[PDB]
């Protein structure tokens, strides 16, 4: 099976300027009868079909912008974008069309470069509803950060902790360009109850020591 | 087949 | 003109089997080949296999022979992909499309499969209010099922500071917390209202922060 792959995973750019990615084969693409290779790129944006680009390595697919260009031979493709556009920040797929099994890269994710940003973080404790009914979440906020490279940290008590937490990271701001994140430490009532500290410590590239946020029951 | 359309190898 | 419009989503316990249609339409269906790809959160795309209607030709990725069954009914233009023995890992977006990547390549809008145990759930919502100019407030909307909920701030009027995270999946069921930002002068002085959306369950939850 031809193994296809993509470097890099997901890219920043900068609007208004030139990109360019990158697909490897693990077999040669080149079919010597015909002089093509048997490479396709794919635009998707979320929840929308994928879309065509580049076939042959380097024939513009019909509908397809300029600013697109395939090149390459062999085993080593590339994909331009000169002058990317906010609508071009989407995943591309690169796809070998030599044999079957028909075989994709892993894709290479653009997202949009703006000015570094600090988190806005916010503890909050569990509710009393929640509580009541033998529940206890405890809820850290990382808002409007940038880049979207973080650490948060949890303790209790004054020491540190590992397990009941659940992150979620939300995909770029359309709007500002920042990237926000939740942190939530899920306890019983009674383990809850059971500690009086409780602290939300952020670490981002913006400062060299934690945002720390945290409060007593 | 080269007739039908499908990849070369 | 050319179209190729694939059935609903579909939401199946694990070990059922689905059956996913492609119907094309502003075309000959036996001109073109119907392919078949999955689209895996964090999987990428992957290639399943292809049914030609005109010669009745069909080829699968070895991974999906014994998994999945393609089929066509050339009298009503209609592909279709069969999956049996449904696991989490079929979850995904599922798309027919057209030939060859070239001049007829053309896809469906997809069609989501969804596996999971769990039953319809309404969320559990609770109130997150804290233990400067702007305070934030939070919902905490848990133990849903299946996706999506929709969360707004006094109704869509407090639009500014939301963030709404992707949920995530705890005991089969979803939760997730949303942000709002506002003006310390207007809470708690103000009432703020999270309004949870759950269209499965035609459910709706208002919750008042209280401080
Ligand atoms: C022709 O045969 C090839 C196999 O060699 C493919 O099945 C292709 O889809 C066929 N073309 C049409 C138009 O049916
Ligand atoms: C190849 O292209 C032709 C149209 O030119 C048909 O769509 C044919 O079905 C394609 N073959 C495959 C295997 O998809």
């Amino acid at each position: 099976d031809i193994v296809m792959s993509q470097s890099p995973s997901s890219l920043a750019v900068s609007v208004g300027e030139k990109v360019t990615m990158s697909c490897k084969s693990s077999q040669s693409l080149l079919y010597s009868s015909d002089q093509k290779n048997y490479l396709a790129w794919y635009q998707q944006k979320p929840g929308q079909s994928p879309k065509l680009l580049i076939y042959w390595a380097s024939t513009r697919e019909s509908g397809v912008p300029d600013r697109f260009t395939g090149s390459g031979s062999g085993t080593d493709f590339t994909l331009t974008i000169s002058s990317v556009k906010a609508e071009d920040l989407a995943v591309y797929y690169c796809q070998q069309c030599y044999s079957y099994p028909f075989t994709f890269g892993s894709g290479t994710k653009l997202e949009r470069k703006r000015a570094d940003a600090a988190p806005t973080v916010s503890i909050f404790p569990p509710s009393s509803e929640q509580l009541t009914s033998g529940g206890a979440s405890v809820v850290c906020f990382l808002n409007n950060f940038y880049p979207k490279d973080i650490n948060v940290k949890w303790k209790i008590d004054g020491s540190e902790r590992q397990n009941g937490v659940l992150n979620s990271w939300t995909d770029q701001d359309s709007k500002d360009s920042t990237y926000s994140m939740s942190s939530t430490l899920t306890l019983t009532k009674d383990e809850y109850e059971r500690h009086n500290s409780y602290t939300c410590e952020a670490t981002h590239k913006t400062s060299t020591s934690p945002i720390v946020k945290s409060f007593n029951r | 087949a080269p007739g039908s359309t499908a990849p070369p190898a | 003109q050319v179209q190729l419009q694939q059935s609903d989503a579909e939401l199946v316990k694990p070990g059922a089997s689905v059956k996913i249609s492609c119907k094309a339409s502003g075309y000959i269906f036996a001109d073109h080949a119907i392919h078949w790809v999955k689209r895996k959160p964090e999987q990428g795309l992957e290639w399943i296999g292809y049914i030609s209607p005109g010669n009745d030709d069909i080829k699968y990725n070895e991974k999906f022979k014994g998994k999945a069954t393609l089929t066509a009914d050339k009298s009503s233009s209609t592909a279709y992909m069969q999956l049996n023995s449904l696991t989490s890992e079929d979850s995904a977006v599922y798309f027919c499309k057209r030939s060859l990547p070239g001049t007829f390549d053309y896809w469906g809008q997809g069609t989501t499969l969804t596996v999971s145990s769990a039953k319809t759930t309404p969320p559990s919502v609770y109130p997150l209010a804290p233990g400067n100019s702007m305070v934030t407030l939070g919902c905490l909307v848990k133990g849903y099922f299946p996706e999506p909920v929709t969360v707004t701030w006094n109704s869509g009027s407090l639009s500014s500071g939301v963030h709404t995270f992707p949920a995530v999946l705890q005991s089969d069921l979803y939760t997730l917390s949303s942000s709002v930002t506002v003006p310390s002068s207007t809470w708690p002085s103000e009432t703020v209202t999270c309004n949870v959306a759950h269209p499965a369950s035609s459910t709706k939850v208002d919750k008042k922060i209280v401080p």
